[PDB]
């Protein structure tokens, strides 16, 4: 009775959507690019030395 | 686990050019160097 | 200077800590200065452990195990000034038959080459474990 009218589906929309999300909200503007590490360019030194 | 930034390899600098290019550079490094040698043999001037 | 540095276990500092959000700024949680032979642990819970790396005790321990991968090259580097300087003493008493100086000068040049290899293996072993922590916003 609750499924044919979607009360249970709204409760599925209730409990998994109210807990806060982890989606594009931290993939959108919670990135800044780092400097290069030594390990990114380390193998040039091994060829050098 | 949510995959993170991977550990960079020791050869990670040659990543932006694929393996077949780096061979075709050196093979053309030799081939131009060979032909440049044979050009200057025949010509004094 | 390399003879003092290797026995010294003050190579690198670490300050494991947790941030504090607002009207509250920072709070440290762990601290140690590290060594290449052995760790001498520091004021993290005020336990003074001059603790060997080959004995255990996390990710900061995973920092400490990877330092051993850069152990041999400064030990290689310290021996090459040991062979470099003793053959330099030979040229001072007996200056003639001068071939020993030109060979010993190579062992001055080849000594620091392992040190650059020593620092590249060392600093890259620090920064990848700097990368290898799971980036949580609450832990600085």
């Amino acid at each position: 009775k609750l499924s044919e009218q979607g009360v249970l589906d709204k409760l599925k929309n209730k409990w998994w959507y109210d807990k806060g999300e982890c989606g594009a909200k931290d993939s959108g503007s919670k990135e800044k690019t780092s400097a290069l590490s030594l390990s990114n360019v380390a193998g040039v030194f091994y060829i050098l030395v | 686990k949510k995959p993170q930034k991977s550990k960079p390899g020791v050869f990670s600098f040659l990543d932006p050019l694929a393996y077949e290019i780096w061979m075709c550079i050196v093979f053309a490094y030799i081939g131009v160097s060979v032909v440049l040698f044979l050009v200057s043999r025949f010509s004094p001037y | 200077l390399l003879g003092i540095a290797v026995s010294t276990d003050y190579w690198l500092y670490l300050e494991e800590g947790i941030i504090l959000p607002q009207n509250q700024s920072t709070e440290v949680k762990m601290s140690l200065h590290s060594g290449l032979w052995r760790v001498c642990f520091l004021a993290g819970e005020e336990r003074g452990r001059c603790f060997t790396i080959e004995y255990v005790m996390e990710s900061t321990v995973n920092v400490l195990k990877m330092i051993r991968s850069a152990t041999p090259f400064p030990l290689v580097s310290l021996f090459f000034m040991f062979i470099g300087f003793i053959l330099s003493n030979i040229g001072h008493i007996r200056p003639h038959r001068t071939i020993l100086a030109f060979v010993s000068g190579i062992f001055f040049i080849l000594s620091g080459l392992s040190l650059v290899v020593g620092l590249v293996l060392y600093i890259s072993s620090i920064n990848d474990e700097m990368l290898n922590r799971t980036k949580d916003a609450e832990t600085y």
